[PDB]
């Protein structure tokens, strides 16, 4: 398995 | 022009932008309020602080070099201006599935980290807002690094996109299509935190003093925030720190050039070589656009924080709110049966377009909202209790044919009422996209319409269906399955 997937443009809180 | 007509403007939008929620039913007309008075300072503003002499194309060279001298895959690709996604990587030889083409070593990447070690790093140790928040932090190390002429990362910033497709830049007029639907309250939310934090930070420049050997201190417009905030939004990833303890965020650059296609992700960080590494998603002969997967996100979310819309996104959903009524006969009973399975008493779900449309979670909720109380005291007492509760997210197991029949009775009248609540119908929304001209942000927001009301339609025919399985099941008194 990927140890550490990168999630292109992973969806983060601007809030 | 004046410094003092600027300061009066972001402060009366920081005043604006900081009032609570007015209620939904005038979100619009604070949206436009909010509109009206950015467009205002940005008429009353220079663009970009900085700007490039040279086309985007111009600097992919610049690129390429500086990748190659710290230690990134440079060969079997070029950049190309695809018309369908604008630029990204084209495969130059066959590359095969799952070969590693594409490497980025850390040292190349924009990082919280790297953003505390800059310029910017006394006013991050003081602001409570940069400390909390790595992606607005992310946004600034952009501005500040795109304002130093001799940056390290300039060669990556100079071949940056000037301008997006997120919500940002629509048109008034091209959000109001979204009038209705779920979405538009995150594209509400985001353009009020955006202006928000934009004048925030335009009055925290000005009175903080380590702040004074930042470029912002000279130049900070609306439109470079709007720009840092969507790169970062658009662009950033999550990857473990150096010693691998904790994740940060960060830019990742030429492999974000890739655009992106359905399929799984094959990309992940290597912590022994300290680089992000690319496997390929599938056969790319010579000729081809090298794609990859962003990641298992909905239209919603690739339209407000990507910049563009999925056709045939086969992870897409839309979210339904459900709760135990506080004055449900039975609430007490359903909460505590729910808290043993790890699942709160109000929450928001999805409703997926996918099979299955509802998840393992969503499922043992309506399992539980519908049980009678011979049901519900089977879930909290006795020897199999807990094997009861074990198996109320796997629809091979029923509480009863009744629960099920009852479940499924719920949602196609839930996802009937919902369909029911939007301005227009599914096929309005494609005669619309059939006979008018549209831009392509137009196209994305009609296409998110008609999107959540097509989840909505297929979850209706699915429980319509399943109802009249279970009352089959029911009314034949099929042995009930025993796990
Ligand atoms: N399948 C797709 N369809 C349309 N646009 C896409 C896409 N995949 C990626 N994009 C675009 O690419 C952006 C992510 S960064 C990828 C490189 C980008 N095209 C550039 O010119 O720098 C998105 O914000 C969106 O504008």
């Amino acid at each position: 398995t990927l140890k550490y997937p990168i999630e292109h443009g992973i969806v983060t809180n601007w809030d | 022009v004046s410094p003092k007509e600027i300061l009066n403007l972001t402060s009366e939008l920081l005043q604006k932008c900081s009032s609570p929620a007015p209620g939904p039913g005038k979100e619009w007309e604070e949206y436009v309020q909010i509109r009206t008075l950015v467009e205002k300072i940005r008429k009353k503003q220079k663009g970009l602080s900085v700007t490039f002499d040279g086309k985007r194309e111009d600097y992919f060279p610049d690129l390429m070099k500086w990748a190659s001298e710290n230690g990134a895959s440079v060969e079997g690709f070029e950049m190309v201006n695809f018309k369908e996604e604008g630029f990204g990587l084209r495969a130059t030889r066959d590359i095969k599935a799952e070969e590693l083409f594409l490497w980025v070593p850390r040292k190349l990447l924009m990082t919280v980290e790297s953003a505390k070690n800059s310029v910017l790093g006394p006013l991050y140790s003081q602001d409570r807002i940069l400390q909390a928040m790595g992606n607005i932090a992310l946004a600034f190390h952009l501005l500040c690094e795109r304002a130093s002429p001799n940056s390290f990362w300039q060669p990556y910033i100079q071949t940056l996109p000037s301008e997006y497709d997120t919500p940002l830049y629509f048109e008034e007029d091209e959000v109001r299509y979204l009038q209705s639907t779920q979405a538009i309250h995150d594209v509400f939310s985001q353009y009020k935190n955006t202006a928000r934090q934009y004048a925030y930070f335009y009055k925290v420049i000005q009175t903080h003093p380590h702040a004074n050997k930042l470029p912002l201190k000279d130049s900070f417009t609306y439109e470079d925030y709007r720009w840092a905030v969507s790169s970062v939004m658009t662009r950033q990833n999550q990857i473990p720190t150096e010693d691998g303890s904790r994740v940060t965020l960060a830019l990742i650059p030429l492999w974000d050039m890739c655009n992106h296609t359905n399929g799984l992700i094959t990309t992940g960080y290597n912590l022994e070589d300290d680089r992000c590494e690319c496997v390929a998603l599938q056969d790319f002969r010579a000729g081809e656009q090298i794609y990859i997967f962003y990641g298992t996100r909905s239209n919603a979310e690739f339209v407000i924080h990507s910049g563009f819309f999925f056709d045939n996104n086969s992870h897409d959903r839309v979210k339904i709110k459900l709760g135990v009524s506080k004055s449900d006969r039975l609430y007490a009973m359903k909460a505590e049966v729910l808290a043993r399975a790890g699942i709160p008493t109000s929450s928001v779900f999805a409703l997926h377009f996918t099979e299955p449309p509802i998840s393992a979670q969503l499922l043992a909720f309506l399992r539980v909202f519908c049980m009678t109380e011979e049901e519900l005291k089977e879930h909290l007492l006795g020897d199999s209790a807990i094997d009861r509760i074990f198996t109320l997210g796997n629809s091979e197991f029923p509480v009863s044919w009744d629960n099920e029949v009852k479940l499924w009775t719920f949602l196609e009248d839930r996802a009937s009422l919902l369909l029911k609540t939007y301005k227009t119908t599914i096929e309005e929304d494609k005669s619309v996209l059939k006979n008018h001209d549209l831009s392509v942000r137009a196209k994305m927001a009609i296409k998110l319409r008609l999107g959540e009301k097509e989840i909505l339609e297929k979850a209706v025919k699915s429980a319509a269906v399943n109802r009249e399985y279970y009352r089959q099941q029911m009314e034949e008194k099929a042995p009930l399955p025993k796990y």
